[PDB]
């Protein structure tokens, strides 16, 4: 019953506790479980500046370029080897400049090394009208994408290809920022850096709606779930200057750290939280608990708007998606369940809620990607079909 | 678009007229002399937020109000936030925050009926005394 | 309904417990030294709380934050001792008469009605009567209706005992206690486990509106006129009371106690 | 016409016919009379509409540089105030006015004008450059003003960049004169197509070249035209001939008929993108979707139309524009809907008329439409929100009835001038003359490349998933384009929407224009059932065969009985003579015998279709409504209207008969029979109510009463379910039998309802003697008729003779009964009065 | 919804309890047979709708038969308390003494009046059918 007593999970005994990791998970630490580790590949922090997102490898303590944009690019977040072929995606959102709208954004992102040597096109969901999306989530159990906007002032849930698009909460918000989702229990959470800040949860689906915190709230900024933990909830103030905890129930409040310097996102992976200093352009790491003192990883170009963490076993891919395609065009996750749901402007047919009355949207696949591995090179052949030659000592397709 | 992508905010020191009021932003919003604009909330607040510093001139202090429980105000006539009240920064430079007076240890309950007093200045419930 | 607040008894605690009727703040108020609760009343213009105990076998009044505690009635109704406090189910309150009116469903069983600062115990009904767990009034009439569980009737007579007519006479089996509005009369029954409406002078209309797994309790009406706006006697000064106000019998003046 | 048109002071037929003869009496109530002896409605005497050719409607109750020259709302551009021809209500725009005024500018020389001034017959006026208004604050200074708000600034986009406007075109065209739009020169020379009655023509966008698309001395009026440009196919519509052709632009001795058997087409749409035709039949109430061969077939919208006459899309965004008259109101409004049918909405519904033509401008997203009984070309935009009249009033536009639209002009077909026109789409004073004969142009359109932009079709790929049909659809989310999928008739959607399942039973129900099949749930299915349809036509009496796939319906526009397959393959008159009023139609199965009543004659009649073998069985009847047949009980049920009504049982040869229920009956109508419970259920219309006995009439119960069946006419039963229809809600309606108030509606808007039956082969089941193999046909010679405890009797035609064995029947059946139409106390003629 | 155009929680939908006064919300259209208890909940064997199917686990022991064949009661639990002046039917009741042998049902099962052997009517009593 403790918060600190463990990472990842307790169990009680008649004069003592024991701790243990999780599944994919493996305990080395001098006591049983008091740290875990995990399988895969070794966790990447993806760094998105101003106008181009920036790949660290905390491993090899190396610095790679993964992508450029002509807009302000202002949040990241990614869906884990989707298709099963090596390279996850990553899903990003740019402010609307001038004249021109917002839009959200889809690439791929390979998860063996790779940098310069694969360039990566980018596609474009096609969701018009977007002004200021300072907010956006990835759902992997539903396969969908959620996002926050602050003009529009509203919260607004798609299908990661952008092909049906719903509105779950327009009343009552006061510029939405960041949005963070749990499949799990079917509910998402979001922060409000209105006039009066807040913090809120409902259910992925909007049908209920519940505030968690709403004192002693500067600017709530940035938000991430801790699943291994519980389901425990994190924020960063960058005006109070302060990480703080909750439980997705806000039965429990606490104050992990303390002098952020102003703290602008997080991300938390294997015992260690993660932020940003909004203009430091500095990267600190501490202990989910609040526990010891803070170190610097990273000295960052100033831009850095976000911290994100890539690694296999960050959002568990093994949940099992409930929907059984029951519904005809949008499924949304609730505790305990599922229920249907028609894109924006449309409703279900007369007698049925299970249906909706709308035009069918084809899958919207997303092009070839260069897959060149092992340090290879990736060009275009005359059909712009992506091709690969590989570097001494590599061979075969792409360069396995 | 009134965001600094320069550091040196150079970006946005030479924008056009942006709104034929001859303001270069809207209504809910703050202006700065580099032709940046900033939430209202941020004005006098421990931070320049307008690199320039215009976004907290001092003299620009005195209007915003600070209820006591939630924010805090600083002998310089500056507000600060609740937590950084005793966070060991000077978030104000006149290093109010921070002062002994409000950081002190609390001043415990006076013990009520059905509890006990203890030479520790503590309080017992009554079934617990022995 | 000046607090827009709902107050029940909970048996199987033995707490009494007070909530607001949008449902967003629940407390309890007497919490201990209740060993038998039956019945519950409350005061809108004294702010008072009134109820029964069917084990220490008396009544009881304290103010609505259940701090004040007073015993207001013990043994005997009649200085006969035939009529005594043996199984109080049953209270309703008059605060422009000063009244309080309950019902005891003992071998002795009767109706009676003491004032609400203790004064002018009496007895109202005490012939036919045999299984009361209904007492209720209806302010448009200064009538008082109480319902039978063994002669399966439901009567209404003047605040005095002294006129008596039945709406249903004999035709109920295990009829419970009973709300009262305009034209119209509401009624639950343990043994069909009802909620039945009925016409409050001859029962000419009768409908079921529920029916339930569980036996049905209590039932009452919430609307502003069930709890009728009147001038608190108490109001300025608290009566200059240092503990407790209570309306006088008789409606006119208080009374303060200790 | 509509009748209340007729001899309403105002000239609605080509001719004048509807006026010539007519004898006039006053108007009012919340009615205004003005000039040319027309009434008008209340609202219309001040909205800034000119309802009265005379303008006088507007009398007593605009951009730059224009002026409302009468004290009222016309809006005039400067030059005309002065100009000298009166093109305000009674002058006051000229010269000088017969009125007492006259045009100069003594005013001017007090006004100190910022800019130009002008003369004016009353006073004077003053104006500024463009991009600037004129102030209403001193009406001497000049403000800057929003040029682009100005209807007809620019043909397709214009731009306050810097307060001065500028124009833009589209990617399609190039901009000329700084304001105008003109079509890129990679694509063709733009051509105008319209039909003047037997042939088809062909001319040039400046009205001096013709010729004719397909010379062929063979065909019907060519009634509607629309073109596929990438196919280079032109394609029209005959309804003299209920057929749809199609030839290729070049006329080179290529013309073919689609596959496609519909009855009486009058309007034709095209669509490019998903190479789909939509096809409007006004006297069925009824639009239908089909490819360019003809060969799949969708019904669209049939539920709330009537009479739909016009139709335009636009399949780039999944848009389909009609016009029609509301089924259960009778009053024209202009629809929007999805491509697919599925989502409708009504854009005008104001000062509308006779809505007859519609077309589409596909860069400005705006819609035109044409009225022949207001005299007037008007357009709003897709949403409805902005409405803008081109042309009004019968000297400018007397009777219009089709339009097409390119570039700056809008093209249309007048039948009083009996000419094709050109107008400029924004506003024409006075429009033009393009084509001009002494033949009556019905339908026109324009063809080039732009007219029919290209999208990329999400139905081009693997069929959009769809397993029968695909259809384009409206994206309600993002505003593009999108898919929805359709099955055949015989089939239904599954629940994955995408896969088509074979539905085996269905709902069989018949009405005024249409006889129909849908299924027994709530279903976006339009029709199971190929349709049957008519003209003119009323559909009442409708029976059932599942053994052999067949149905059998009556028309009484006609006096003609016909069965049919519900795969339309056949069609086949049983009879066409002697029927008077074919009330109802039973059908026995065991035996192939068919059941008619007849309330002119007052009697029942029964057939044999092996051979076509007819008895009348039952005759001075009073008001014979309603039959249904019970074969393997041996027993037929009759309801009888004349006070007392009453419902009797007969055995099915009419050998014996009984009123089995004759109390608390107003109006006993349609009558049904549950196999399951041995039971037999009846409606009444009167007091609308649903009682149920055995078939003794012995117990007797009532349903609770339907929540919304005011006025119910016929009944079915199927499963746990009962199923009722309503001739004023023009619906169906579904309750369980049980009880009476599990409720649903199955079908809504459907004009004429009259009875509704339940086709399942698993119904028609049981078994007699007449069906036994070792006595076939019950060993009868010409009928077989069950009667209870399996017992059968043989009946013989109208004047035949039986013999000794009592089951076979010689003599002769040659002799018909007389002609006796007339009723007692009337002497019947042989010129048939 | 209900046939009578009132509005009721949808947890009570085939729960045995005529909550829509019309029965509207305990009919076959909603198939309570073929409803399938939760683990939190209990079932009865002899389930004829509308006798509800599930019953609440807290409730299964509880005194007051919640099963239409008293099963949740029928199960090891003991028979609750009464008085030393009360007596005591199946239905899980405790009724006052004098009531008991009156001819007139109190208890409800009529337990109230099984097996009584009743006096003759004194002579200042009348006699009733
Ligand atoms: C990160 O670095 C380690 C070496 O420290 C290497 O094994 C691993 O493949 C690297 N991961 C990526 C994605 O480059
Ligand atoms: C992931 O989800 C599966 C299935 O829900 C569960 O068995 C497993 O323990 C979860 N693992 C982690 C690391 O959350
Ligand atoms: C001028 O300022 C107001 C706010 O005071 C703003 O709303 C408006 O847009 C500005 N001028 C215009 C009309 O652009
Ligand atoms: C009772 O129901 C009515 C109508 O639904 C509602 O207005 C009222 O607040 C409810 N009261 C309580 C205590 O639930
Ligand atoms: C509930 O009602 C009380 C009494 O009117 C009110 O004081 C309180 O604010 C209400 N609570 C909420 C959450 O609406
Ligand atoms: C009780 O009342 C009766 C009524 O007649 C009276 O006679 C008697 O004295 C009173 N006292 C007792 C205890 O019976
Ligand atoms: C007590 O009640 C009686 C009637 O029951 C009444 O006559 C009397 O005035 C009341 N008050 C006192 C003080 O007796
Ligand atoms: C409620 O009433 C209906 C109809 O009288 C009845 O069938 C059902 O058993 C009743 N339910 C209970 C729990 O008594
Ligand atoms: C005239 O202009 C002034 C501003 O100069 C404005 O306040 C006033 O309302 C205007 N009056 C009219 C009738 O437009
Ligand atoms: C005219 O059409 C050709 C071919 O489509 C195109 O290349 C050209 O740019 C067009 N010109 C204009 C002004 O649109
Ligand atoms: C016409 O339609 C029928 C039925 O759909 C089909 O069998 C036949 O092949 C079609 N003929 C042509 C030429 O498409
Ligand atoms: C449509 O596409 C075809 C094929 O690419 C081309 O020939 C034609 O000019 C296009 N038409 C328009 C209006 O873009
Ligand atoms: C009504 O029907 C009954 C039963 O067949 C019959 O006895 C009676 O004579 C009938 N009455 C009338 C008026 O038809
Ligand atoms: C409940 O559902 C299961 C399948 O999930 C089925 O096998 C079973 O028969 C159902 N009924 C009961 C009482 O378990
Ligand atoms: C309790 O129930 C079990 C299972 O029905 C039974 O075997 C056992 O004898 C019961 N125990 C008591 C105390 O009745
Ligand atoms: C800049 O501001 C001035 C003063 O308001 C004028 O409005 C000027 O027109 C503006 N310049 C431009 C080009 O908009
Ligand atoms: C406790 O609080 C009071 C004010 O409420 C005073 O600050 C007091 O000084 C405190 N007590 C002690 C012992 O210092
Ligand atoms: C003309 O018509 C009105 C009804 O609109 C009345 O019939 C009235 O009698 C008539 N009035 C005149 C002037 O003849
Ligand atoms: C009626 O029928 C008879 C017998 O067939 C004659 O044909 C007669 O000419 C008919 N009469 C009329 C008026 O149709
Ligand atoms: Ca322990
Ligand atoms: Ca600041
Ligand atoms: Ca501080
Ligand atoms: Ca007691
Ligand atoms: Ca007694
Ligand atoms: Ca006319
Ligand atoms: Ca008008
Ligand atoms: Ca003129
Ligand atoms: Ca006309
Ligand atoms: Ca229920
Ligand atoms: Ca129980
Ligand atoms: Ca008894």
């Amino acid at each position: 019953e403790e918060f600190g007593i463990c990472p990842q999970s307790c169990r009680n005994s008649k004069g003592s506790y024991e701790c243990f990791c999780v599944d994919g998970f493996k305990s080395m630490s001098t006591h049983y479980g008091e740290r875990c580790a995990a399988d895969g590949s070794p966790p990447l922090l993806l760094l998105p500046e101003n106008v181009r997102i920036r790949k660290y490898n905390i491993s090899s303590e190396k610095f790679s370029e993964y992508l450029e944009e002509e807009e302000h690019i202002q949040a990241i977040d990614y869906d884990w080897d989707p298709e099963g072929i090596g390279l996850s995606v990553v899903y990003y959102t740019v402010l609307s400049q001038g004249s021109q709208f917002g839009a959200i954004k889809r690439a791929y992102l390979p998860d063996f090394e790779s940098g310069s040597n694969n360039p990566v096109r980018e596609v474009d969901l096609g969701l018009k009208y977007l002004m200021q999306p300072d907010g956006l989530a990835v759902d992997w159990v539903g396969r969908h994408i959620y996002w926050s906007d602050a003009k529009s002032q509203r919260i607004e849930v798609a299908t990661l290809d952008g092909r049906y698009r719903k509105w779950l909460i327009t009343t009552q918000l006061d510029q939405p920022a960041a949005i963070a989702v749990n499949p799990k229990l079917g509910l998402m959470f979001w922060t409000d850096q209105g006039k009066q800040p807040k913090i809120e949860s409902a259910w992925m689906n909007g049908e209920h709606r519940s505030v968690l915190a709403s004192a002693n709230l500067g600017w709530p900024n940035g938000l991430s779930i801790d699943y291994l933990n519980g389901d425990r909830i994190y924020w960063s103030d960058s005006k109070e200057d302060v990480i703080e905890s909750i439980k997705y129930d806000g039965t429990d409040r606490r104050l992990i750290i303390n002098d952020a310097m102003k703290p602008f996102s997080l991300d938390i992976f294997e015992d260690q939280l993660y932020w940003v200093a909004k203009e430091k352009g500095e990267v600190w790491r501490q202990n989910k608990f609040g526990k010891g003192n803070k170190e610097k990883l990273l000295v960052v170009n100033p831009w850095l708007t976000q911290v994100r963490i890539f690694h296999q076993l960050r959002y568990n891919q093994s949940v099992s998606n409930p929907c059984k395609q029951v519904c005809s065009h949008l499924c949304l996750l609730r505790p305990g369940g599922y229920s249907c749901a028609c894109p924006q402007g449309s409703d279900f047919v007369t007698g049925s809620t299970v249906e909706c009355d709308a035009a069918s949207e084809l899958p919207i696949t997303m092009p070839s990607p260069c897959r060149c591995m092992h340090g290879g090179s990736c060009y275009f052949d005359e059909n712009d079909l992506p091709k690969c030659k590989c570097s001494s000592g590599y061979s075969g397709e792409y360069c396995e | 678009d009134g965001r600094a992508d320069c550091l040196d905010a150079s970006d946005e020191s030479a924008c056009p007229t942006r709104f034929p009021n001859g303001t270069y932003c809207p209504a809910a919003m703050f202006e700065c002399k580099n032709h940046v604009c900033i939430q209202s909330f941020w004005i006098c607040d421990g931070e320049n937020d307008c690199v320039d510093g215009s976004d907290e001139e001092i003299h620009l202090c005195f209007n915003v109000p600070c209820e006591s429980p939630q924010r805090f105000r600083c002998d310089n006539s500056r507000c600060i936030y609740g937590h950084q009240l005793c966070n060991g920064v000077d978030d104000c430079g006149d290093g109010s925050d921070e002062k002994e007076e409000h950081c002190r240890k609390p001043t415990h309950k006076p013990c009520t009926d059905t509890e006990y007093k203890c030479s520790n200045g503590n309080c017992v419930s009554q079934h617990y005394v022995c | 309904r000046v607090e827009e607040r709902l107050y029940w008894i909970d048996a199987e605690k033995q707490i009494i417990e007070r909530m607001f009727l949008n449902k967003t703040n629940q407390e309890t108020i007497i919490s201990h030294r209740l060993r038998r609760a039956e019945s519950l009343a409350v005061d809108w213009v004294s702010r008072k709380l009134y109820w029964l105990d069917a084990i220490l076998d008396c009544l009881f009044v304290s103010d609505l934050e259940g701090r004040q505690r007073k015993m207001l009635a013990q043994h005997c109704v009649d200085a006969n001792n035939t009529f005594c406090f043996e199984n109080p189910r049953g209270i309703v309150l008059h605060p422009q008469r000063g009244y309080v009116y309950w019902a005891d469903w003992g071998d002795h069983a009767y109706i009676a009605r003491i004032g609400m600062d203790g004064t002018n115990k009496t007895v109202i009904i005490s012939t036919k009567i045999e299984w009361p767990n209904a007492i209720t009034i209806d302010y448009t009439n200064d009538l008082l209706y109480w319902a039978d569980a063994h002669l399966g009737y439901i009567e209404f007579s003047d605040l005095e005992g002294h006129h008596r007519h039945t709406v249903y006479d004999g035709t109920l089996p295990h009829p419970f206690a009973l709300t009262i509005f305009e034209d119209t009369v509401f009624w639950t029954d343990w043994n069909t486990r009802t909620v039945e409406k009925g016409n409050k002078y001859d029962g000419s209309g009768r409908v079921v509106l529920v029916n339930t797994t569980h036996k049905p309790f209590d039932i009452h009406v919430l609307h502003p006129y069930r709890q009728p706006i009147m001038s608190n006697p108490c109001a300025t000064n608290n009566g200059g009371c240092s503990h407790l106000c209570l309306i006088k019998a008789g409606g006119r003046g208080f009374t303060c106690e200790c | 016409i509509l009748r209340a048109y007729v001899c309403d002071h105002d000239n609605d037929c080509e001719d004048n016919s509807d006026e010539h003869n007519c004898n006039y009496d006053t108007c009012g109530g919340h009615q205004f009379t003005c000039s040319n002896g027309q009434c008008i409605n209340q609202n219309w005497v001040c909205d800034g509409d000119d309802d009265c050719q005379d303008s006088g409607d507007e009398d007593g109750c605009c951009y730059p540089r224009e002026w409302a020259c009468p004290g009222s709302g016309r809006c005039i551009s400067m030059d005309k105030v002065c100009d000298g021809v009166p093109d305000c209500p009674e002058g006051e725009d000229e010269n000088n006015a017969t009125s007492g005024r006259y045009c100069g500018t003594g005013l001017c020389s007090i006004l100190n004008c910022e800019y130009q001034c002008h003369q004016t017959p009353y006073g004077g006026e003053c104006f500024c450059p463009p991009g600037h208004i004129i102030n209403s604050n001193d009406s001497r200074t000049c403000i800057d003003f929003d040029d682009c708000q100005i209807w007809g600034i620019c043909d397709q986009k214009c731009e306050s960049r810097q307060g001065r406007h500028q124009c833009l075109c589209e990617e399609g065209y190039i901009l000329e004169r700084g304001q105008h739009c003109k079509s890129n020169d990679s694509f063709s020379a733009a051509s105008i197509i319209f039909s003047n009655g037997r042939d088809l023509l062909v001319g040039d966008l400046h009205g001096r070249n013709f010729r004719i698309l397909a010379e062929s001395k063979n065909r019907g009026i060519v009634m509607g035209v629309d073109f596929h440009y990438q196919k280079h196919r032109v394609f029209w519509t005959d309804p003299m001939q209920a057929k749809v052709f199609s030839t290729d632009i070049n006329g080179l001795n290529t013309q073919e008929i689609l596959n496609v058997s519909i009855d009486a087409p009058e309007n034709l749409a095209v669509d490019w993108i998903n190479n789909k035709l939509y096809l409007v039949e006004t006297r069925v109430n009824r639009i239908d979707v089909v490819n360019l061969e003809g060969n799949q077939r969708v019904t669209l919208i049939t539920e709330n139309l009537g009479h739909p006459r016009g139709i335009a899309l636009d399949p780039t965004v999944g848009y389909l524009f009609f016009s029609d008259w509301g089924s259960l109101s009778g009053q024209p409004k202009v629809e929007r809907a999805f491509m697919d049918g599925s989502n409708r909405k009504d854009l005008v519904t104001t000062k509308l008329g006779w809505p007859a033509g519609i077309t589409l401008d596909l860069v400005s997203k705006r819609v035109y439409w044409v009225d022949s009984r207001y005299d007037y070309i008007e357009t709003v935009t897709y949403d409805g929100i902005q409405r803008k009249t081109v042309a009004r009033g019968g000297s400018l536009v007397p009777h219009p009835f089709g339009i097409s639209l390119f570039e700056e002009h809008v093209f249309f077909t007048d039948w009083t001038k009996m000419a094709v026109m050109k107008a400029n789409k924004f506003t024409d004073t006075n429009p033009q003359v393009y084509h001009q004969s002494s033949l009556t142009p019905f339908g026109v359109t324009v063809y080039h490349a732009l007219r029919q932009p290209n999208a990329t079709n999400p139905c081009g790929n693997n069929n959009g998933g769809c397993a029968q049909i695909c259809v384009l659809s409206h994206r309600t989310d993002n505003g593009g384009l999108g898919y929805r999928c359709k099955c055949e008739f015989g089939f239904e959607l599954d629940a994955d929407e995408h896969h088509c399942v074979a539905v085996k039973n269905f709902l069989l129900f018949s009405s005024q224009t249409a006889v129909r099949g849908i299924p027994f749930t709530l279903s976006t299915q339009e029709d199971v059932m190929v349709p049957v349809t008519g003209s003119p036509s009323f559909f009442v009496g409708i029976d059932f065969d599942a053994q052999h796939s067949t149905i059998f319906y009556s028309d009484l526009s006609k006096n003609i009985i016909y069965q049919q397959k519900i795969d339309g393959t056949g069609k086949e008159v049983i009879t066409a003579n002697r029927l008077q009023n074919v009330e109802c139609l039973s059908f026995d199965w065991i035996s192939r015998n068919l059941y008619w009543t007849d309330g002119g004659s007052k009697s029942v009649t029964v057939m044999k279709l092996a051979d076509k073998s007819r008895r009348q069985i039952i005759s001075n009847l009073n008001n014979p409504r309603s039959i249904v047949v019970h074969p393997a009980a041996g027993y037929m049920f009759l309801s009888d209207w004349f006070r007392p009504a009453k419902i009797m049982r007969a055995w099915s040869d009419g050998s014996h008969l009984m009123p089995i229920v004759n109390t608390s009956l107003g109006w006993p109508n349609g009558l049904a029979i549950d196999w399951s419970t041995s039971r037999l259920y009846w409606v009444d219309a009167f007091f609308d109510k649903i009682e149920h006995s055995n078939l003794d009439g012995l117990d007797r119960k009532r349903l609770g009463h339907v929540d919304q069946m005011t006025h119910p006419f016929g009944l079915t039963v199927f499963k746990d379910n009962v199923f009722l229809t309503d001739w004023r809600l023009g619906a169906i309606i579904r309750v369980r039998k049980s009880d009476g108030g599990d409720m649903t509606v199955v079908r809504r808007g459907i004009s004429s309802i009259m009875h509704v039956k339940a086709y399942d082969a698993d119904l028609q089941t049981g078994t007699n003697y007449c069906s036994q193999t070792t006595h076939p046909n019950g060993d009868c010679s010409h009928f077989c008729f069950p009667v209870p405890n399996f017992q059968r009797v043989c009946g013989c035609p109208y004047g035949m003779k039986l013999q000794r064995d009592q089951m076979t029947c010689e003599g002769d059946p040659a002799r018909e009964p007389p002609t006796q139409q007339c009723g007692s106390s009337s002497f019947p003629c042989n010129n048939g009065k | 919804h209900c046939d009578n155009g009132r509005c009721i929680s949808s947890s009570w939908v085939c729960d045995g309890d005529n909550d829509c006064g019309d029965m509207s919300d305990e009919d076959q259209r909603h198939h309570c047979e073929l409803q399938n208890c939760s683990s939190t909940e209990f079932t009865c064997i002899n389930s004829r709708p509308p006798n509800r199917r599930c019953i609440p686990q807290h409730w299964v022991c509880d005194g007051d038969a919640d099963c239409a064949d008293a099963l949740d009661e029928l199960q090891n639990c003991t028979m609750r308390a009464c008085s030393t002046g009360e007596f005591s039917c199946a239905n899980g009741r405790c009724i006052r003494q004098s009531f008991r042998c009156d001819r007139r049902n109190d208890c409800g099962d009529y337990s109230d009046e099984r097996g009584c052997s009743y006096p003759p009517c004194r002579d200042d009593q009348f006699t009733c059918q």
